[PDB]
């Protein structure tokens, strides 16, 4: 139930690329663990998007 | 692996004009921004450019004498510096944000 | 602006012992979107470029020892070296990224 979380911050993140967006929630399909570390590397590069 | 190089040292007259290139390698480079630091020999932060649309957005203290510029083709961020002075004297960074810095190059002005 | 107050500016050390510098800012650095704190750690060795040790605040970047651990949310941030080493003499310093103006820290240079 906090995947799902992380499935929803991901998915609807404003300005993410969609090549990376595709690979941040491939990445929560193939394991659902380590939802803090796609999150984290989502918030990552945000940070640095245009 | 995100590689920033930056063009070598530089000798400069004041009054003259420089132009600092920085090239990059190892991810998207029109998604994320590149920042310009000065480090003179604490550190001052310059301003960034918008990769994508070439819009550069310059500090307080940089707005005069300053231009950021890129070639999207090559991957590269450039730095001009127009009627060089002695306070110019420092080492300038290309940073892809807070990540990674780049190389560094150091202008000297004598 | 924000406004970035380090800890001191010089540090001599014991090897082995261990290190602790602060970074206050004078305004919060926490973003509400993703509840991370936009300040990053550095490490500059003399002719070199700036290293990354910890962004957002607290998280370790890859690469990096374990012993350098970075702490602390809002206003209040500290980087800490449990045991100090040889290869760590260098200077370091904290950099805000949450607003526009970016602003860093006054250095903290390591020596013994």
């Amino acid at each position: 139930k906090d995947q799902q979380s992380a499935f929803y911050e991901i998915l609807n993140m404003p300005n993410l690329n969609e090549a990376q967006r595709n690979g941040f929630i491939q990445s929560l399909k193939d394991d659902p663990s380590q939802s803090t570390n796609v999150l984290l590397e989502a918030d990552k590069w945000a940070s640095l998007q245009n | 692996q995100i590689q920033l190089v930056q063009s070598g040292p530089e000798l400069k007259k004041p009054g003259e004009t420089v132009k600092i290139s920085c090239k990059a390698s190892g991810y998207t480079f029109t998604d994320y921004s590149v920042h310009w630091v000065k480090q003179v020999p604490g550190l001052k932060w310059m301003g960034w450019i918008n990769t994508e649309t070439g819009e550069p957005t310059y500090a307080d203290d940089f707005k005069g004498r300053f231009a950021f510029s890129l070639e999207s083709s090559a991957s590269t961020a450039y730095l001009e510096i127009h009627n060089l002075t002695n306070e110019d004297t420092a080492t300038y960074f290309c940073a892809l944000g807070w990540l990674h810095w780049g190389l560094g190059t150091t202008l000297t002005v004598s | 602006d924000i406004q970035l107050t380090q800890s001191p500016s010089s540090l001599a050390m014991s090897g082995g012992q261990k290190v602790t510098m602060r970074c206050k800012s004078s305004q919060s650095l926490l973003n509400s979107r993703n509840e991370r704190n936009y300040l990053a750690w550095y490490q500059q060795k003399p002719g070199q470029s700036p290293k990354l040790l910890v962004y957002f605040a607290s998280i370790r970047e890859s690469g990096v020892p374990d012993r350098f651990i970075g702490s602390g949310s809002g206003t209040d941030f500290t980087l800490t070296i449990s045991s100090v080493q040889a290869e760590d003499l260098a200077d370091y310093f904290c950099l805000q990224h949450y607003n526009t103006p970016w602003t860093f820290g006054g250095g903290t240079k390591l020596e013994i």
